[PDB]
């Protein structure tokens, strides 16, 4: 689960 | 008669000031995938805030980040609607 | 107490997908964000908005696509409506060559730069971060 | 099972970010004004949104800004809405 | 499922801050009709069920605690909380008589790790003060 | 008028  | 310029503005950010935005590389952003869901369901039928209101719902209950990282492990997201509107808005009729 | 939507279309849809980014700017690729674009596109398209996606766009392109949406014609539109896909921090959205302030690219679109869409409403999803902060939860 | 931490707020500021607030010294302000009064009359049958969407309007159509300067002279406000909701909210029933 | 629960013994605790005068080191002068602006949002909140308490030419110091103390009150039988202030500000900051204090140290006593009585509840901010020295001219 |  990546992040912006 | 006159308008204030910034009126009637609508601006629905995935997450809050400060605050990281989740990705799932394999299905989307949580925000996205909410937000699509809904409008499928009741774009036509609900007015806008509405709308955005059970996407923050959803993107706060559905979903909650996996990660071998620990410091990205488990956290969790609430999107951040900021409205000028100045009426009610639905997209038919 | 409802805005007007008799109007010949919805409006327009500008859908900026930003996906690789200039290696300068040190952000990395943002995978999954093609689903979400297509997800919208149908969605939005479904709304009745006449959509357009652009791809990888620098700082300067994204400012000249609202810039020239805001300069169009929306007499006949209900609404306009954008959506950006992106990375960012806090005020800033990412363009490929690096960063630009969100402030910049709606400004555009007041009531004394955009006549056409006066009164009627203008729309902003924005998919992005805004910080470096998460949130625990709890119980 | 878990709520993020920011969820569930509502911000009703009385103007957008980098804008002043317009106070009438005999009236009281106009946001105030507004809310007040709509509350009165819509408080117990109209959800928060649609309460806050009509103050938006009230504010951005009904004041204009009169002083001798000509600095403060004609000018107009509109409010902002921050929500972070995650439910329809009525103050009834 | 699609609204907020609105079963419980009490609606839910209202504050008002009324700033009206301010030290002059701040540079604020007088905030002149906020007294009006006081007394209807307490007659209107009263009506719709709120327990109000006004509190006055508040110090940042003040207003911290203030908060503080309240969020660490228990909500469990209230519906909701709502929270007004009316004073001067600038960008994300709100004047106490004292000077300025953030808007989000203010509402960050009421976040869901740090208040969980009023968890899955709403929790209204309503804020009369300036954000900044920008006008709006309006057109047509 | 006046400003906050």
């Amino acid at each position: 689960d990546e992040v912006x | 008669y006159k308008i204030p310029v910034e009126a009637d503005f609508l601006f629905a950010y995935s997450t809050v000031p400060g605050y990281a935005s989740m990705r799932n590389p394999g299905r989307g952003s949580w925000f996205v995938q909410a937000l699509c869901s809904i409008l499928e369901e009741h774009g036509k039928d609900l007015e806008i805030m509405q709308i955005l209101t059970r996407v923050n719902d959803r993107v706060a209950r559905h979903f909650e980040s996996q990660s071998d990282d620990p410091h990205f492990h488990e956290k969790k997201q609430i999107p951040c609607v900021v409205s000028m509107l100045t009426k009610e808005l639905y997209f038919s009729q | 107490y409802q805005y007007n939507m008799n109007f010949e279309k919805l409006g327009k849809c500008i859908i900026i997908n930003n996906k690789n980014f200039d290696k300068v700017t040190g952000m990395g690729v943002r995978n999954g964000t093609d689903k979400d674009a297509e997800a919208l596109f149908k969605c939005f398209r479904s709304l009745g908005f006449d959509v357009i996606v652009y791809n990888d766009c620098s700082c300067a392109k994204m400012q000249d696509l609202l810039k020239k949406a805001s300069e169009e014609d929306h007499t006949n539109a209900a609404c306009f409506a954008c959506i950006l896909l992106s990375h960012g921090e806090e005020n800033v959205i990412y363009g490929k060559d690096g960063v630009t302030p969100i402030k910049d690219l709606t400004a555009h679109f007041r009531g004394d730069r955009c006549k056409t869409l006066l009164e009627k409403p203008k729309l902003f999803f924005i998919q992005a971060c805004r910080g470096t902060e998460l949130d625990d939860g709890i119980q």
